[PDB]
């Protein structure tokens, strides 16, 4: 009787993302 | 009183990941 | 406004956010 009580405050934000891929290794240098 | 609360709403999605490391520079060519 | 009932169970974590961006190239390497 009377009133239900207050939803719950909102969750979290979710955890930071994954780190990116490594950038492609840059090719060796030309033949002298 | 009443039945407690409902179960809060989900929280936000996640900020992006860090930017990926450089990839490693090329060797020198050969002579 | 009346006694309430108790506030609910906190919501629960959002998503994980997505992976980063690919990393910059590495450079070619110097002539021989």
């Amino acid at each position: 009787y009377g009133p239900d009580g207050d939803p719950g405050d909102p969750g979290d934000p979710g955890p930071d993302g994954k780190p990116g891929p490594d950038g492609p290794d840059g090719p060796d240098g030309d033949p002298g | 009183y009443g039945k407690p609360g409902p179960d809060g709403p989900d929280g936000p999605k996640g900020k992006p990941g860090p930017k990926g490391k450089p990839g490693k520079p090329g060797k020198p060519g050969k002579p």
